[PDB]
């Protein structure tokens, strides 16, 4: 089968300007496992990025977390660019501070 | 070979009753809790309609008394990765709906070799009415009742699956695993004419099938 | 709770990407990692801090699983791509409840029957792979020992998880169309609040966020003594 | 004699269309404006379903290629006291509903000898849905659209009538003139399986009939 | 308006009751009466006041219709009871519109075709009765003359009906369930007001009564210049 | 066919106590024509009764009017007793003054 990835963008801690924090792009429920994910600062690719092990849920759909250590400000925009087989166009999901 | 068949309808399978709506399986998951018919993992479909058959009359293309044929080699009915029934004849009906979506209904005449029961999310078709010449479609209820359906060893059953395929029409047998779709128009076709209310006991239903 | 292993193999991995990787779990926490590139069973999270026989035994076991998972692709007639997934583990009943299921290209097609000590399935793909694994030396024998003795005993030993972490709460009003309650860094993942979603954090905690189309928010978590209200 | 039949369904008769609800005649009056099938004034019924048939395949009880038989002497289709079609085969289906009411459906295979058109009060069956295991019945809309239905010379048609009879079950052919009843449960039986949505063009429908 | 004749015959009349009776109408007013017991065409209503050739001709015509109507019962295989009803008449078009329909035991089964000058019908009952009437001397010939010449001309002569009568009005409130506009003695019968019903009076006028489940009532009639309100 | 009679009871003129009037029992829409109708004063059969000719409407169902000359009072009850083939029990319809 083939399934599209559900993408969530959220921070480890509530966002305060100036303090160090973590940014998470949780991609879940996709199949097959082949997936390409980037974290973006102002539309540019962040190179310091770590991702957890690729696992799967009870329906055999893969989930995996991309995270980076970042310092939020009110002029910096963050987003997650995800590309998959079920996507002829890669999706970019902007980061809302409170979600 | 093409075999024409006369299926003698038995008693409705619970929770179906004589003068009530016909309940059919709707959901296709969890995979081990639903009845699957097909060749392999990439070629199968999940049943919706189930109907007990008490007598099968076999005829050829030339309408002559034929003897019960061997099961079609490869086709099988499985529950949780275990074969529970042999398929003896099958037929697939394709009818256009929206010029880019077709209703494809697969009908299988099976004999259960090992009794089993499932607990599925059932539903029934329905059509509302309005005081206008406006088109009213047939849809599934979109609500489901979780209840047990039982199949007995040595009995014969008529199993159906109905899916909506988008794109160009397919040539040859279309294998597709898909639940019945909410808020989606359906038309009663050659394969689901008996799934509105149960056929009368001992009445006969006709098919032209391949083996 | 549970001790589960997520097995995954792919016929055509991406460049610099393992063709077979494993993740070991004790409930919601991952303790073990493995992949074909490294070939080593490695600790995760707080489990990194202490013996060697246990991890050495796991590394050899996961290498055998790697050989069989790749062997499954050969058992099927060669036509890619392929994806073999396996779910092996158990739980400590009042006793034990084993789990052994496999999926081919996302389709559940096989298990490990405990009565007949082999891999069960009547699909044409499950008859070839279960054959090939059976045709390997003592492969089925070890699986029955793991699902019924090794996994339950290993869970009993570890129970001789309890760490709690209350969720930081925030409630904000976004520009609703003309005319969001989130919890950060909580553990255990069990938590209740509309259209909530749920996800993990890199540190092992969890994060949830539910927003209702419009008032206070209520949160109940194992780290909180009593449910706590939330204010704007 | 009993003849088994294979009816090749033609195009839907206007106002019926390919993927819409099937419209059937509902009212039985005025008497000169409705289609009647029967022997005499005390033995007749009024049609509800009408379906164009493009090819008829004839078979005996022993399933052998049979030639088109003569019309059954006496049975006729009339409009305003004038015969417009010959009946070649017919069958009546009786199925109990409430232990003192039976649904009796009469199916006639006719050939129109003189073209005619009628302007009747049409309607369609429907069934609502509820989020409960409660029984939902099939009823007629109880509203009617006044529109023209046309029948052509030389064409063959399948005409049906469905009435609800109260009392002890009847033995032998039951003749009864009755409109489709408002707020009254109906079950799809052997005679009205093709009256929900039109059968696909060139698909085949089977009957066992008397001549 | 119209000139219509209501023909009725019964195989088994009650004691002291005619087996065949006729009523002649000029619109809503009855002018002619006939029955088998008396055998006479007799005036009704205001038409009693004036010549003899006209009523003498009608009496002989209705006796022939009586013979044919009773003959119809014999044409059918004898099995009672039987009821033959006939509706013969016409209207003065801008021309004429004839009406000739017959019903057996309440079932419409026959007419009089104007192209083929005979009684039309393919029912097994209409083929026997239409035969028998055709087998009578010049019976069909007279019917064609009446429907196409005699009836239209007789209507033209009479038009060389207009009497009006306003309805007395009453509106009362009955004991409606916890939580009636009637009009008396009006003519012509055309009148509009819920659940109204309509019926005649012995004097030739009409009566209507509509009640709504509960305000004033409105009445429009040809005897009233403008619609009139009704008060409790 | 067989059809049951619809029965209406009403007076020619609006009812005033002491004045002579007419009482009508309009029986319509029945079949066959065989029908037995009586007008009742205090449950007893009125003998002075006249009825019009038996006619039929467009659906071939018979209608006919029974009438009598009576003087209404506030202590006299009038009704119409109708018996027909479709009635295993004869129906009695009391006269409401305003209907």
């Amino acid at each position: 089968i083939q399934r599209t990835p559900k993408i969530q963008v959220y921070s480890r801690h509530p966002a305060e300007n100036g303090k160090s924090n973590f940014l998470n792009c949780y991609v879940s429920g996709f199949h097959p496992s082949d997936i390409e994910v980037d974290l973006l600062k102002n539309g540019e690719r962040i190179e310091k990025v770590e991702h957890s092990d690729l696992s799967f849920s009870k329906d055999w759909s893969f989930y995996l977390l991309y995270y980076t250590e970042f310092t939020p400000t009110e002029k910096d925009e963050y987003a997650c660019r995800v590309n998959h087989v079920t996507l002829s166009q890669p999706k970019i999901v902007k980061w809302d501070r409170d979600m | 070979e093409t075999l024409k068949v006369l299926l003698t309808v038995g008693n409705p399978i619970s929770p179906n009753e004589t003068n009530k709506q016909t309940w059919v399986n709707k959901t296709i998951e969890p995979p081990g809790a639903v009845v699957k018919i097909g060749r392999d993992t990439q070629h199968y479909c999940t049943m919706n309609g189930f109907t007990l058959i008490t007598k099968v009359d076999w005829f050829t293309e030339e309408f002559q008394p034929s003897e019960e044929p061997a099961p079609v080699q490869g086709l099988m009915v499985l529950l949780d990765n275990h074969k529970k029934a042999d398929v003896y004849a099958a037929q697939q009906y394709k009818n256009p709906i929206t010029n880019d979506k077709q209703q494809v209904t697969s009908v299988f005449l099976v004999r259960v070799n090992e009794g089993f029961q499932v607990t599925n999310h059932l539903s029934y078709f329905y059509r509302n009415s309005v005081n206008t010449d406006a088109v009213e479609n047939i849809k599934i209820r979109s609500a489901t009742r979780h209840t047990t359906v039982r199949f007995n060893q040595g009995s014969w059953y008529l199993l159906t699956s109905t899916v909506l395929h988008t794109g160009p029409p397919v040539s040859g047998w279309l294998w597709m695993n898909q639940e019945l779709q909410n808020d989606q128009a359906y038309i009663i076709d050659q394969g689901i004419m008996h799934l509105i209310t149960p056929p009368p006991v001992s009445s006969q239903i006709y098919f032209e099938m391949a083996t | 709770l549970s001790l589960l292993y997520h097995l995954t193999a792919v016929s055509s991995p991406a460049p610099g990407t393992p063709a077979f990787w494993v993740s070991g779990w004790l409930g919601p926490q991952q303790y073990l990692s493995y992949n074909s590139l490294r070939g080593e069973a490695e600790p995760c999270g707080a489990w990194v801090w202490e013996v060697s026989w246990y991890w050495e035994k796991e590394t050899t076991d996961l290498r055998i699983k790697e050989k069989l998972f790749l062997e499954a692709f050969k058992a099927l007639g060669g036509k890619g791509p392929y994806t073999l997934q396996g779910l092996l583990g158990c739980e400590l009943g009042p006793t034990s409840v084993p789990t052994a299921k496999f999926a081919l290209n996302g389709e559940e097609f096989m298990n490990f029957d405990l009565k007949q000590g082999t891999w069960g399935g009547d699909w044409p793909e499950a008859l070839a792979i279960s054959q090939r694994w059976q045709q390997q030396d003592k492969a089925a024998n070890k699986e029955l020992t793991f699902l019924l003795f090794s996994c339950p005993h290993r869970l009993r030993e570890h129970l001789e998880l309890e760490w709690k972490e209350p969720p930081s709460m925030r409630l904000k009003a976004r520009p609703s169309s003309p005319g969001t309650c989130s919890a950060f860094s909580f553990y255990p993942p069990e938590l209740q609040l509309g259209q909530g979603d749920f996800g993990p954090n890199s540190d092992g905690s969890f994060h949830a966020s539910s927003s209702l189309t419009v008032y206070c928010c209520i949160v109940q978590h194992a780290g909180l003594a009593q449910p706590l209200r939330v204010e704007l």
